[PDB]
């Protein structure tokens, strides 16, 4: 196929502007466009025709393209520019072709300590001879934690299926950590808990099956 | 005021066949090209098709190989995508947009919501949806565990849409065994509010599940 | 002329009125 090269992630530090690439052969030649996906959110038209902004786009957003080389630069950024950038051309027979895509990280952001919410099984799924334990953590930044589950303050070493980190509106974080038990394996312990690590402090919460 | 609602996703075997629709409002449909693209979960945008304003000329990804057409019905302000011998590849969501820039490059100035794509040998399964009954203490969260179900995507309302603020739904988990479970959570103020009833609205379209559970001490 | 290069790619492809 054809090419346009991105760099997956680009970070931006406090007061620096945003600079994002793409590369191909004869791109100087194409028009590029950009496009801005945050999170959970469809794609949205910033640039097009290399160096204009759709209506209700800022200024602060600008782009060009010369040799090889089309540039999405962003001056004034704000924590809610963190998004996946993508940019676009054609290819050979004038197909529309992606590039793939730069997540950039605006640096600076304050850090957030995990909330963490832990629920017991339900009666209704222990009538069911199983117990899921759910662990949500919320808020959190940056999006690194670590989760461990404790029975009887032991580590848990089976049962346990955690979700990657995703981020939220607030460009803040959220997981789920779920310990899958039997009735019988939730009964044979007087508390499990949940702690959650997160930059070298953590936060536990505990259940007790004995009410 | 342009508006683009897509409809037509869900799950489908190696091999089978789905037809997606794009209804568009707000402006001229049919003076615009349209596209249509898609992106793989967790992956980048990667186009599919584009059609010409009155239907004549469309163009293809190297990928589709004949196996999908795009159509529209410039009367009916709607666009299609049927896709035939569907591979595990073409697992994606899929947007429909429209062009804004031709002649001068493309540009797709607007697109629809999404909608799932899911191609899979396993069968579908619909969740149990179980209460998340707080303990804990003025506020107080509650919820809804929607337990192993294939495939994505399950969406969470409360008290039929009523309640939204304190409303948190969290992404999946895709357990070894294949299925997927999430968890609906909403703040609300303990004590105080246990004179209103809280009810998940769980619905689960490829499995035909549709659930109110009621979420109560 | 990059635009009326362009132009004439898109002439081709004959999808938006003229």
């Amino acid at each position: 196929s054809y090419e346009l090269t991105q760099s997956p992630s680009v970070s931006v530090s406090p007061g620096q502007p945003a600079s994002i690439t793409c590369s191909g052969d004869k791109l100087g030649d194409k028009y590029a466009c950009w496009y801005q996906q945050k999170p959970g959110q469809v794609p949205v038209l910033v640039i097009y025709e290399d160096t204009k902004r759709p209506s209700g786009i800022p200024e602060r957003f600008s782009g060009s393209n010369s040799g090889n080389t089309a540039t999405l630069t962003i001056s004034g950024v704000e924590a809610g520019d963190e998004a996946d950038y993508y940019c676009q051309a054609w290819d050979s027979i004038t197909h529309v072709v992606f590039g793939g895509g730069t997540r950039l990280t605006v640096l600076g952001q304050p850090k957030a300590s995990p909330t963490v919410t832990l629920f017991p099984p339900s009666s209704e799924e222990l009538q069911a001879n199983k117990a899921t334990l759910v662990c949500l953590i919320s808020d959190f930044y940056p999006g690194v934690v670590k989760v461990a589950w404790k029975a009887d303050g032991s580590a848990v070493n089976a049962g346990v299926e955690t979700t990657t980190p995703s981020k939220q509106s607030n460009n803040k974080y959220a997981a789920s950590s779920y310990l899958s038990l039997t009735s019988d394996q939730w009964k044979s312990h007087k508390s499990y808990s949940c702690q959650v690590t997160h930059e070298g402090s953590t936060v536990e919460k505990t259940v007790a099956p004995a009410e | 005021e342009v508006q683009l609602v897509e409809s037509g996703g869900g799950l489908v075997q190696p091999g089978g066949s789905l037809r997606l629709s794009c209804a568009a409002s707000g402006f001229t449909f049919s003076n615009c090209a349209m596209h249509w693209v898609r992106q793989a979960p967790g992956k980048g945008l990667e186009w599919v098709a584009v059609i010409s304003y009155h239907g004549s000329n469309k163009y293809y990804a190297d990928y589709v190989k004949g196996r999908f057409t795009i159509s529209r019905d410039n009367s009916k302000n709607m666009l299609y995508l049927q896709m035939n011998n569907l591979k595990l590849e073409d697992t994606a969501v899929y947007y429909c947009a429209r062009e804004g820039g031709a002649p001068s490059g493309w540009a797709l100035d607007y697109w629809g919501q999404g909608v799932l794509v899911t191609v899979s040998s396993a069968s579908t399964k619909g969740p149990s949806v179980f209460p998340l009954a707080p303990s804990s203490e003025s506020t107080a969260a509650l919820g809804c565990l929607v337990k192993d179900y294939f495939p994505e995507p399950v969406t969470v309302s409360w008290n039929s849409g009523s309640l939204t603020s304190g409303v948190h739904t969290f992404p999946a988990v895709l357990q070894s065994s294949g299925l997927y479970s999430l968890s609906s959570v909403v703040t609300v103020p303990s004590s105080s509010l246990g004179t209103q009833t809280y009810v998940c609205n769980v619905n689960h379209k490829p499995s035909n599940t549709k659930v109110d559970k009621r979420v109560e001490i | 002329d990059k635009k009326q290069k362009v132009h004439a790619l898109f002439y081709k492809l004959d999808i938006v009125p003229i």
